[PDB]
């Protein structure tokens, strides 16, 4: 069948610029009626896709005017005029001249912000947590930019790796900052012969690591 | 205007028949329209899968082989899917939509549900409250929480307040663990406001059929 190569944008854009996605074919879509056949999709975190162009240049109904299509039979270009921080995601192109009409592995839309400082927040386990067995320990980190960011924990002062699971969120449409939450988890008897529990987070906003803390 | 959604068990053990129902509305399915079946695999590779129009023409893709069947009712204008011998490799989210000769389907695209095949067992989830172990400087913004572990499959739906409260709300993307999910999610709200003015939130846990609300209180 048809192979459809998406590229990977090489860096966040600035807000209010000219954005390009790429997406191209090993056959044309062209077809015998002159039309081209090549859909456009957005899809935003936690939502289905969204038609944004489809014949390849036609915007599809309630569609920002900042958004258009161009291209061959087998090269196509989607324009997003003024980029704004509501446009991250992931953009997917779809052929639709012959079964099975296939999809675009995607293409995932940054946005350059101004570099924020994570909000840390720790919390210990809860009286209901622990009268199960088990104790987690939870930190999150909010509202940072860039996504790049490392969090270490210690007990007692001492590095630990084992037990510790991350999950970051993707970016915010609204103010386009990410956020992440790492959880300590351990067993009750552990939790009970420890006294000290550190989260340490080393962003680029700053030499020193923002470290939160508490004691059993 | 028009509306999908998909309804269906969101857990099928291997081997086992897969069937999925989408319901619409404000538009009749007995028309010349493409209604297809799409879904979206972990990594989220979205993939055609059939489609029946015009109630007696039925289209799939070659790859489904034949385990794959498209049939509709017109009394309560709903289409079904149904996919014979699913694996673990069938695990993912299923969206309904409409399609049209040009390939435009507009706003016509259902919540999508997902699908997890798999043997394990479901299990609800157990909810615990993320407070502040102690004080620091208010007249600021204070962060709480809910931890919510152990739970298959996905997914769960987190509110806070029963969803009068929706700004200031980070929820996490679910990690698993010995074959069982668990999620955090934060909320920041006005220290001048808790914990008089109290906050909960609220977990839904579809497939086992239950909903937890936790208060969250001083320790
Ligand atoms: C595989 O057949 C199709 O995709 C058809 C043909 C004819 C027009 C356009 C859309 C149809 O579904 N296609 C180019």
């Amino acid at each position: 069948d048809i192979v459809i190569t998406q590229d990977e944008l090489s860096n966040p854009v600035t807000s209010g610029e000219s954005v390009s996605i790429s997406c191209r074919s090993s056959r044309s879509l062209l077809y015998k009626d002159g039309r081209t056949y090549l859909n456009w999709f957005l899809q935003r975190p936690g939502q289905s896709p969204q038609l944004l162009i489809y014949l390849m240049s036609t915007r599809a109904s309630g569609v920002s005017d900042r958004f258009s299509g161009s291209g061959s039979g087998t090269d196509f270009t989607l324009e997003i005029s003024r980029v704004k921080a509501e446009d991250v995601g992931v953009y997917y192109c779809q052929q639709f001249v012959e079964y099975p009409f296939t999809f675009g592995s995607g293409t995932k839309l940054e946005i350059k912000r101004a570099d924020a400082a994570p909000t840390v927040s720790i919390f210990p386990p809860s009286s209901e947590q622990l009268t199960s067995g088990g104790a987690s320990v939870v930190c999150f980190l909010n509202n940072f930019y860039p996504k790049d960011i490392n969090v270490k924990w210690k007990i007692d002062g001492s590095e630990r790796q084992n037990g510790v699971l991350n999950s970051w969120t993707d970016q915010d449409s609204k103010d386009s900052t990410y956020s992440m939450s790492s959880t300590l988890t351990l067993t009750k008897d552990e939790y009970e012969r420890h006294n000290s529990y550190t989260c340490e987070a080393t962003h680029k906003t700053s030499t020193s690591p923002i470290v939160k803390s508490f004691n059993r | 205007e028009v509306k999908l959604s998909e309804s269906g068990p969101g857990l099928v053990k291997p081997s086992q028949s897969l069937s999925l129902t989408c319901t619409v509305t404000g538009y009749s399915i007995t028309t010349n329209y493409a209604w297809t079946w799409i879904r979206q695999f972990p990594g989220n590779k979205l993939e055609w899968m059939g489609y029946i129009r015009s109630s007696v023409i039925t289209r799939y893709n070659p790859s489904l082989k034949s385990r794959i069947s498209i049939t509709q009712d017109t009394s309560k204008n709903q289409f079904f899917l149904q996919l014979n011998s699913v694996t673990t490799e069938d695990t993912a989210t299923y969206y309904c939509a409409r399609y049209d000769y040009y390939g435009n389907t507009g706003d016509y695209w259902g919540q999508g549900t997902s699908v997890t095949v798999s043997s394990a067992k479901t299990t609800p989830p157990s909810v615990y409250p993320l407070a502040p172990g102690t004080a620091a400087l208010k007249s600021s913004m204070v962060t709480l929480g809910c931890l919510v572990k152990g739970y298959f499959p996905e997914p769960v739906t987190v509110t806070w307040n029963s969803g009068s409260l929706s700004s200031g709300v980070h929820t996490f993307p679910a990690v698993l663990q010995s074959d069982l999910y668990t999620l955090t999610s934060s909320v920041t709200v006005p220290s001048s406001t808790w914990p008089s003015q109290t906050v909960t939130c609220n977990v839904a846990h579809p497939a086992s059929s239950t909903k937890v609300d936790k208060k969250i209180v001083p320790r």
